[PDB]
């Protein structure tokens, strides 16, 4: 399991493999790790993949509710605060959620670490999972606030191939999301089988 | 470890902290912000377990904040000091304890310059220097050899700085930036921050 | 029951044509202790069905008390109405995965036994709510030493009359007092019929020692 | 039952709380209480309704209850329920003494109390507390300070009130007779002798009759007194000292 | 045992001697105290129509919400005591989220009827807990919205009897509002021609004239979400009147 | 516990403990708040004036945030239960959701709580009328108010208590474009809306102002003086 | 009688009488009549169970409960309150035995269910039953067993009673019987006879005979008497009636 | 010591098609080394358009299909209408989550047509955890079932082979090719294989015998 | 003061009689009208759905209770939805414990309990909803009516509601062919004694009649506007 985001001048970028193992048996390749918890603000399942599930689907429902009552949108800093209450409820009860809640509010790009330990971070990159630390060193070695959209989605892309390339637990097609000041997209799918043949020439 | 530090002077509290978040082998955030304003005149340095620490800090922000808008004076360091020791030492027993170590810095009109020494069993005890975590065993050392009551606040900045050169020189973590604030009977004032 | 304390061994079970009929011993053993040695393991529920339980005689004691109060109030409705066998089988798989999830659970795994609506029902229960039905059923031990015969007596032949039936789970509790240290000689045999419910006992079954002349 | 209820809670058609109004009846017939904020302290005079010379008063006062370390109070009302009150005005104090461990602010105890009478005026069905305190205290924040309550929950900073039997003409006579900020102790003194004597008018106003107590701060530590009947004596003397020497 | 009036003599949940409680008639009554609305349910939308009634000219009209919004497919127009109706319309929010949440399907527009309907008759005395309600919400609602089974309206009242309803009017003006409505609807009426209706209606029923600050107008169609008409929307309108 | 239900409609619809409560408000001190451009005044009459007060304990506007004040008429107490749990409200929303609490925020859960007093068993309604004001995030400036039924709607400018009607029809009147141009002029006009009803000027006043990102400020006397002072220039040419 | 004092069980009239309690007995007396008669090997009871309207079934509204597998049940009054004193006494009866391990004498289940009904002869916030019932059970051990409970709460053995409207009546002619000395097969006969010489055929139109026995003959179950010796009963007790 | 929870042996397995849907389940129920009764079939009939299979403790599948057939009850009579499988599929991840902390050990496959009368396999965890797929096999046997269907159903590793759609036909015979293959290794799999098939007509049910021993 | 008898339900009427039972019962009686037969193989449950105005899509009076059981409603609706909630409730119940269907009589029962639970604590209030439960168990068809004073009746036919009495005289004329009829004509019959009911100027329509039907091999269904068509034809 790897997922990314960073910030940039244009959005965040998310991106997440699609490989769900117990054990070392893969139980799924299709895995959508990116929750889209609302047309305006993005999840990361990683860890338990139920627990983020449910959580993050219990953020979208608060999220809209706050919609619904105030009549305006809710921000990135309180869905990752409602996030991180809701979980830290739970402390010590075994709870796996580490996410990563991205969106555009009226604070400019947001990006938010919430984990199941209690801990709630912004920041401009993050990758959470198995393969975390080797999407850290390509996405590191890689970043700058100044890129291009194309630059990272190649960026984040070349990240999660290497972190499914050396991580056992991390693999399939590499879902990659971006948020905008209007929304979200899927923009690509591409499987690793596929990535292997563009990366290796 | 996460560290904090502060040196009392005669009309001041300088206080630094690591900027360090890490979840991991690796640091996940390196601007992190682990002082907490409670009012005005005081600022509470919160490190410990995580999820626990933003949660206690809120708690007692939220808490010194309502006296203020409730009786339009805020409370004093010493006040909230043991405002703070009296939450930790209820949860210490409770279902959900906090696991925080703390440092309540604060300027008092009358009481002059405070600083308070909690740890995670709500142990309060006001020293003229302290610090937490691991970086504590390098630092205190220095502290005790070069630290005199009538320290200047200039002074009090080389000196810490030197603290932040021994955890650079001897110790394992790697904490490169560190913040500094000092509150004064102007309040709240932000320093450079010390980095390497 | 954490712990179980006196313990009944295998119950038997085998469905025929016309009910079926359970057997089990009557003793209650404190571990390897055979303590009370005359104890009736097989509860006559309703005029339709029957119970026979292995495991701690305590629990199945206050489960017998709470059937037989149910079926008390059954009574006193007196409303055409009655509990099946499956009825009965239903509400006793969900009173023991209620006492599993509670963790407190009633040591007993049960066989029901039943002929109503002319069908014959035999159900299975344990302490951790696992139910079926099966032609035939054992218990404990007799799961690993009357069941094989069983099985390749109702595979050949789906269907056997009373008196096969009867024939065949005397010689399974036969086997079973050969070989299991928990068994007693003296049991019960209970069948369903249109009749109804008729337990006869205490019955004891011959058996053959020809073979400890021939070890030396 | 619907049928028994006396709907305590409730409003009345013209909007007002006829169970607050009857207990500050209640009040009003009750016995005079007085504080003056001075310059350098507070004091509380209160009119001792029980005269009858076969009581034994062993205690500290009567009407004069110490709240903390730097504050009392006086009541006019109904006796029991000034009780419950002050245990709790304590409980209050102590509460935030072991919060804090600073002495509680006079205005924060002050509305502690009224708040716990706003909520027996709210919800329950309870009847009032009967009673209307007389606060005399001092803290780092406001100094020395004097507090009115009433049943409702509402409560007053005053620098010269006065509850109880007659409190409409000692207002009046504080109005008239109170100089703003420069009135000391004993010019305090000698006002609240001069009110009580108009006030008690029936019971010429001897020194077994008042209670007087005076807040003060020594040596960084406040110190609440109970003056004697030898000063209060003289206090009295001395006043008729002076409408003797108004005659001259 | 003097002083005791009669506005207490009875309980809430007593029965009047021809059947009806006293509180849902009294609630009743406090819906012919409201501002009239008005929604038609056409075969491509479901329009609410509300008047704001306005006091007094200080009052900003953007505040006095009296139609609301359940989910994206569901409207409220609420006429009454509003007070009592943001209950209603959380605990309706709250169903709609709980639906979603749980089924990961929108929630029909008549089961979120149902459902705040149940609350109506949920108050009592001591018998229940500290939490119940005193008395019946003087709030009548007009449920609109589209779902599986088209556009859909409805119509519940204090006495929690909720109804399905081509074309309702409730409040102060309820009476001549429905016999106005009926004189207009046919089944296959558009949904133009039923939004320049019902704002004829409430300008034949209101006191104040009609314009674009003094109603509120909504509409749900089975394409677009849940849509509040402003001005620049609302004048081109009620120009045609 | 007490379960009595003390609002409880009555025929024709009323319920008779709101309109009670009502009438509570009724006799309560006149309060006017106006809604300028970069300024928002809140006014209380004081029939209170008695000298031997300390002006600071009786005071009728209160700050419930940074940023949220609100001034009212009826039950004193009431006022204060309301206004300490506007203000823990506002710190709890502060801490869940990052930001400072928008007015119409706090004015919903204010007027929720009336409702609630309203229809739950055995307490009477708050017997208040609010004035919440205070500056968004954005820098709109807003102005609400929150009877005891629990109601709550936007004002360009209100009047609560006694003299209410006479307020409100002076603010009707001489609320325009120009009369809320600067800060003084919108001083002014909420002292003559007052005057309207104070038997006499000044020494009956409490004003006090919340302009962009500064605290709520209270206009000591001097200040009340000196712009009646000038309301009489303006009166007399 | 009255009129400021007989709003509430919690409140006594100047004379010492709780008139809510009286009001749930005139509730009971306006009722039709259910008799019960102990002889040597069980009890016998009767009902004449009006029928309303002819569109109701046959046993609809029964008025001869089973409240243990020994202990019958006759009820009089509003039949709401009947069938819940009909499930408390099937619950005292199940508790008894699920505790002492046993079945319960009729001489305390009689006592707990008159308890039971005297806890709501007490309180504002509750009102007395309106229903006065019999309880009647035989065990060899212990011998055929007659109780009757009525709203206040009174419990007595009784060789015969009578609950309804025609109490005084049914008194009358149960006296004249000798049940002491006769057995249940005579005495349903003369239940019948009683029933039928109480009913009035002008002012409640028709009714249906429910009897049900329990004694001897029926090993201490309470059963529903057959129907053919119901109807050699009511053929009896019309012949008789001539 | 007491241990809630024995796996009770059983493999499931669903394919989803463009106008059907099978869900196939053995019926062998066993506990350790021995055999409970060799007709328990492990796929239970929601609606006419959805079946699910349930495998792992024996007493959790079926307290869980109950709960259920419950809540569809519920359901219908809230709403007036039967529950679509997303439905169906989100209200199990409810239900599962619901006790997340004394799991059901029920591994769960949803099978059914969706709004629009094509196929849709919905795979579950303990925890309620689920994805829509093309094919899911749960059970001991899951490991042995899965990669072929990979292969054949998914075209996964397979060059110059055209993507054929799926029929009912050959679904079919892969389904019984499978569980053919997974008794042969798996000790939990035999006895009999319930096929059962949801298409627009409704569900159809076909029992292949395979190896007892 | 007041009538002091009237308010209360724990008060007793000096005659015996609690006012607020019959208060309850003419809220039953000021309902549309329910009329229910039953043949000895079926259980037929007819209502004259009633409109608010011309406009108002009629009440709905027969509600689902379970797979083999259902209820008419006439009374206060939000008291007969809460009765209807709880009699689901039980029949799940029972059908999650047993896994047989719960008998209609012990349902019915039950629903009696918890309606006389009110009737004996102050501050309570009866049940304002009259039900006729009809539903096919293992004894037969059943049809049984409940009223406010949670006194419930086993009935071979009944209708309540408003102008019931000419629907019951209808249903005693001609009780003897219920228990032969088919459906058919059984649902005619009932269709019969609602008409009875309705006045001089208005007669059945597929807008405000609905069917529910229960037996031997019926799922109880509700028949609704255009089903009911084919029901209705052959009248008058
Ligand atoms: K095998």
């Amino acid at each position: 399991t790897t997922t990314l985001a960073f910030k940039f001048r244009h959005g965040v970028i998310v991106a997440a493999d699609s490989r769900a193992t117990a054990g070392a048996y893969i139980a799924s390749q299709t895995v959508k790790k990116v929750i889209e918890i609302n047309p305006y603000l993005l999840g990361t399942m990683a860890g338990g993949a139920a627990d983020c599930s449910f959580w993050e689907r219990l953020l979208a429902r608060q999220c809209r509710i706050y919609e619904l009552r105030n009549k305006e949108r809710i921000s990135v800093a309180a869905a990752s605060k409602l996030l991180a209450n809701m979980v830290y409820q739970y402390k010590g009860m075994g709870l796996s959620m580490g996410t990563m809640i991205c969106g555009w509010d009226k604070r400019g790009p947001g990006l938010y670490y919430v984990d199941s330990e209690g801990n709630r971070i912004s920041g401009a990159t993050f990758s959470v999972g198995s393969g975390s630390v080797y999407a850290y060193g390509v996405m590191d070695r890689g970043y700058s606030y100044d890129l291009e959209v194309e630059q990272a989605y190649d960026l984040a892309r070349r990240a999660i191939y290497q972190a499914t390339y050396r991580d056992a637990y991390s693999g399939g097609a590499v879902n990659l999301y971006h948020v905008r000041e209007d929304g979200w997209i899927r923009v690509s799918s591409d499987n690793v089988a596929d990535l292997h043949e563009k990366y290796s020439g | 470890m996460e560290y904090l530090i502060g040196i009392q002077g005669p009309d001041y509290v300088l206080v630094a902290s690591d900027r360090v978040a890490a979840s991991n082998i690796v640091q996940m955030k390196d601007d992190h912000d682990k002082m907490f304003k409670m009012s005005e005149k005081i600022l509470l340095l919160c490190v410990g377990e995580a999820g626990d620490t933003v949660q206690f800090a809120e708690y007692i922000q939220k808490n010194v904040q309502l006296y203020k808008m409730r009786n339009g004076y805020e409370l004093s360091p010493t006040a909230a000091a043991n405002f703070t020791r009296r939450n930790l030492a209820d949860c210490l027993r409770s279902r959900t304890p906090y696991h925080v170590n703390l440092l309540l810095a604060g300027y008092d009109e009358h009481e002059g310059p405070a600083l308070y020494y909690m740890d995670y069993l709500a142990a309060l005890a006001k020293a003229p220097f302290a610090a937490h975590g691991y970086g504590a065993f390098l630092t205190l050392s220095i502290l005790d050899r070069y630290y005199t009551p009538t320290i200047s606040r200039e002074r009090a900045v080389e000196l810490l700085r030197k603290c932040l050169e021994e955890l650079q020189k001897r110790f394992i973590l790697n904490l490169p930036t560190f913040s500094v604030r000092i509150i004064d009977k102007n309040g709240i004032h932000d320093l450079d921050n010390i980095s390497f | 029951t954490q712990n179980p304390m006196v313990t009944g061994t295998s119950v038997l079970g085998v469905k025929f044509e016309g009910g079926v009929v359970i057997a089990a011993d009557m003793l209650g053993s404190y571990g390897s202790l055979a303590r009370f040695r005359n104890i009736s393991r097989i509860m006559r529920v309703n005029n339709s069905t029957m119970l026979g339980a292995s495991g701690d005689y305590a629990d199945f004691q206050y489960l017998k008390q709470v059937l037989g109060q149910m079926v008390i109030d059954e009574e006193l409705l007196g409303d055409g109405h009655s509990y099946s066998p499956r009825a009965i089988h239903s509400w006793l798989t969900r009173a023991m995965y209620s006492r599993r999830s509670k963790m407190n659970p009633l040591w007993n795994t049960m066989v029901i036994g039943g002929y109503a609506d002319g069908e014959s029902f035999l159900g299975y229960v344990d302490m951790l709510g696992v139910a079926y039905e099966a032609p035939s059923l054992a218990t404990g031990y007799g799961a690993y030493l009357a069941q094989p015969l069983l099985r390749e007596v109702l595979e050949k032949q789906p269907v056997l009359s009373q008196t096969e039936a009867r024939d065949l789970v005397e010689r399974c509790m036969r086997v079973l007092y050969y070989r299991d240290a928990r068994s007693y000689n003296r049991f019960q045999i209970a069948t369903v019929t249109e009749k109804g419910v008729e337990i006869e006992g205490p019955l004891s079954t011959e058996t053959n020692w020809d073979i400890a002349h021939m070890i030396s | 039952s619907r049928r028994y209820d006396s709907r305590t809670t409730i409003f009345s058609p013209e909007g007002r709380l006829y169970q607050v109004e009857y207990a500050m009846e209640a009040i009003g017939h009750a016995g005079t209480c007085l504080g003056i904020l001075a310059n350098d302290g507070v004091l509380l005079a209160a009119e001792r309704r029980n005269i009858h010379k076969l009581l034994d008063e062993v205690f500290f006062s009567e009407k004069i209850y110490k709240l903390n370390e730097d504050m009392a109070c006086s009541v006019a009302g109904i006796t029991s329920d000034a009780n419950v009150l002050t245990n709790e005005l304590r409980l209050i104090a102590q509460r935030y003494l072991l919060q804090y461990q600073e002495p509680i602010p006079c205005e924060q105890l002050v509305t502690a109390l009224c708040d716990i009478k706003q909520a027996y005026t709210q919800f329950g069905g309870k009847r009032p507390f009967g009673v209307s305190l007389l606060y005399i205290g001092w803290d780092k924040h406001y100094g020395f300070q004097l507090y009115q309550s009433d049943p409702s929950g509402n409560y007053g900073g005053w620098k010269a009130t006065c509850i109880g039997n007659n409190s409409a003409a000692a207002v009046s006579m504080l109005k008239q007779d109170y100089k703003e900020g420069e009135m000391t102790l004993k010019s305090a003194l000698a006002l609240a002798i001069k009110v009580l004597n108009k006030t008690m008018d029936v019971s010429k106003l001897s020194a077994e009759k008042v209670e007087i107590a005076t807040l003060t701060r020594e040596n960084g530590k406040t110190v609440i007194r109970v003056l004697k009947q030898k000063e209060v004596e003289q206090l009295i003397k001395k006043h008729e000292e002076e409408e003797a020497k108004a005659e001259r | 045992m003097f002083l005791t009036r009669s506005e207490y003599d009875r309980g809430v949940n007593t029965f009047s001697p021809e059947g009806r409680l006293f509180q849902v008639e009294y609630a009743i009554e406090a819906i012919k105290l409201g501002s009239t609305a008005i929604g038609i349910q056409t075969s491509e939308g479901v329009c609410l129509a509300v008047e704001k009634r306005i006091t007094s000219p200080l009052m900003e009209p953007s505040s006095i919400e009296k139609i609301v919004e359940i989910d994206a497919h569901i409207g409220c127009a609420m006429s009454g005591l509003i007070a009592d109706a943001k209950t209603l319309i959380d605990k309706a929010r709250v169903e709609t989220q709980n639906h979603w949440f749980t089924y990961n399907e929108t929630m029909t527009v008549e089961s979120v009827t149902q459902a705040v309907s149940n609350l109506a008759l949920q108050f009592g005395e001591e018998d229940a807990d500290p939490g119940a309600m005193s008395r019946p919400f003087g709030v009548a609602l007009l449920f609109g919205g589209v779902d599986e089974k088209g556009p859909q309206l409805f119509h519940m009242d204090p006495s929690g009897t909720f109804v399905q309803c081509d074309a309702r009017a409730i409040g102060s003006a309820s009476e001549g509002a429905q016999s106005s409505l009926q004189e207009v609807y046919h089944k296959s009426m558009t949904l133009k021609e039923a939004i320049k209706s019902s704002l004829i209606i409430l300008k034949q029923v209101m006191e104040e004239k009609l314009n674009a600050t003094n109603i509120e107008l909504a509409t749900v169609q089975p394409g677009q979400n849940f849509h509040m008409f402003t001005k620049e929307e609302l004048e081109e309108v009620i120009k045609d009147i | 516990s007490y379960d009595r239900a003390i609002t409880v409609f009555s025929p024709d619809g009323h319920l008779f403990q709101v309109e009670y409560a009502q009438e509570a408000v009724k006799k309560g001190s006149t309060a006017v708040g106006v809604r300028g451009r970069d300024i928002v005044v809140l006014g209380v009459e004081k029939k209170s004036v008695a000298k031997l007060q300390d002006e600071r304990t009786v005071r009728k506007i209160c700050a419930l945030d940074d940023n949220v004040c609100m001034a009212f008429a009826g039950l004193t107490a009431d006022a204060r239960i309301v206004i300490n749990r506007a203000r823990v409200e506002c710190q709890s929303h502060r801490l869940t959701v990052e930001d400072p609490v928008t007015v119409e925020y706090i004015t919903r859960y204010i007027a929720s709580l009336k409702q609630r007093y309203t229809q739950s068993n055995g307490r009477r309604p708050f017997g208040i009328s609010a004035l919440i004001v205070g500056f968004d995030f954005d820098g709109t400036p807003r102005l609400y108010q929150t009877d005891p039924s629990g109601t709550y709607h936007a004002w360009k400018a209100n009047a609560i208590g006694r003299g209410a009607k006479s307020v409100r029809e002076f603010l009707e009147k001489n609320y325009t474009d120009e009369a809320i141009e600067t800060d003084d002029l919108t001083i002014k006009l909420v002292i003559k809306a007052l005057l309207e009803v104070v038997q006499s000027g000044g020494k009956n006043i409490e004003l006090a102002v919340m302009r962009r990102d500064q605290s709520l400020k209270i206009l000591n006397p001097e200040e009340i003086e000196k712009y009646v002072a000038e309301i009489e220039k303006e009166k007399e040419e | 009688i009255g009129t400021g004092y007989d709003l509430s069980a919690s409140t006594f009239s100047p004379d010492g009488r709780v008139f809510q309690v009286e009001y749930a007995m005139k509730a009971v007396e306006n009722s039709s009549t259910a008799i019960g008669i102990r002889c040597k090997d069980g009890v016998v009871f009767g009902v004449e169970k009006l029928v309303l309207s002819k569109l109701y079934e046959e046993g609809s509204n029964k008025r001869l409960f089973n409240v243990d597998r020994h202990v019958g049940m006759a009820v009089a009054g509003l039949l709401a309150d009947a069938r819940s004193l009909a499930d408390i006494a099937r619950e005292e009866a199940s508790n008894f035995r699920s505790n002492f391990g046993y079945n319960i004498p009729l001489k305390h289940l009689a006592d707990r269910v008159a308890m039971y009904v005297h806890a709501y002869t007490l309180y504002s916030a509750v009102r007395p039953f309106g229903c006065s019932f019999m309880l009647g059970s035989y065990s060899v051990n212990d011998g055929a067993q007659l109780y009757m409970i009525d709203p206040s709460g009174v419990s007595y053995g009784y060789w015969g009673c009578a609950i309804g409207k025609a109490r005084q009546a049914a008194k009358t002619e149960i006296e004249k019987l000798q049940m002491k000395e006769m057995t249940c097969r005579d005495i349903v006969k003369e239940v019948a006879k009683i029933i039928y010489i109480v009913h009035d055929e002008v002012k409640d139109k028709a009714f249906e005979l429910e009897l049900s026995w329990v004694g001897e003959l029926t090993n201490g179950r309470h059963e529903i008497v057959p129907k053919d010796i119901r109807e050699e009963a009511e053929k009896y007790a019309k012949e008789s009636l001539k | 010591r007491f241990s809630p929870y024995v796996f009770n042996g059983g493999t499931i397995l669903a394919i989803a098609g463009e106008d059907f849907a099978i869900v196939a389940s053995d019926t062998r129920l066993s506990e350790g080394f021995s055999i409970h009764t060799r007709d328990s079939p492990k796929c239970y009939k929601l609606t006419d358009k959805t079946v699910i299979g349930c495998s792992g403790f024996h007493g959790d599948c079926l307290t869980l299909t109950k709960i259920i057939e419950a809540r569809l009850k519920m359901y219908k009579h809230s709403n007036n209408k039967a529950m679509t499988t997303g439905a169906i599929a989100a209200m199990l991840s409810t239900i599962l989550y619901s006790r997340r902390f004394f799991p059901y050990y029920v591994y769960n496959i949803i099978g059914g047509l969706d709004e629009e009368g094509k196929g849709a396999v919905y795979s579950f965890d303990p925890v309620g955890s689920y994805q829509r797929d093309s094919f899911k096999a749960g059970g001991s046997a899951s490991a042995m079932l899965q990669p072929l269907l990979d292969n054949q159903v998914g075209f996964k590793n397979m060059q110059n082979v055209e993507h054929v759609p799926l029929s009912l036909d050959r679904a079919m015979r892969l389904v019984k090719d499978v569980f053919i293959s997974a008794a042969e290794r798996d000790v939990y799999t035999g006895d009999a294989l319930r096929i059962c098939i949801v298409t627009k007509e409704g569900i159809r049910e076909e029992t292949v015998s395979l190896r007892k021993d | 003061f007041r009538n002091q008898y009237d308010n209360d339900v724990t008060v007793w009427s000096p005659q015996g009689r609690i006012h607020q039972i019959e208060y309850a019962m003419e809220a039953v009686k000021q309902g549309s009208a329910t009329v229910g037969l039953k043949s000895k193989t079926h259980a037929v449950l007819v209502a004259l759905k009633r409109a608010q105005s011309e406009l108002a899509a009629h009440q709905k009076k027969i509600l689902h209770v379970d797979n083999h059981i259902g209820i008419s409603i006439a009374g206060l609706t939000a008291d007969a939805r809460l009765l209807c909630n709880f009699m689901r409730q039980e029949c799940l119940d029972s059908r999650f414990v047993f896994d047989r269907p719960l008998p209609v009589s012990r349902l019915v029962s039950l629903i009696g309990s918890k309606t006389q639970i009110p009737t004996q604590r102050y501050g309570r209030r009866p049940y304002g909803v009259g039900l006729l439960i009809a539903g096919y168990d293992d004894m037969g068809p059943h049809i049984f009516q409940t009223c406010p004073s949670a006194n419930y009746f086993d009935c071979r036919a009944m209708s309540i509601g408003a102008r019931s009495q000419s629907a019951r005289t209808y249903l005693e004329r001609h009780m003897s062919e219920f228990m032969e009829c088919n459906l058919n004509e059984l649902v005619k019959h009932g269709l019969r004694a609602l008409r009875e009911t309705l006045p001089a100027e208005q007669d059945l329509t597929t807008k405000n009649v609905s069917i529910g039907i229960v037996g031997k091999d019926l799922e109880f269904t509700i028949y609704d506007d255009d089903d009911v068509s084919p029901f209705l034809e052959g009248l008058e």
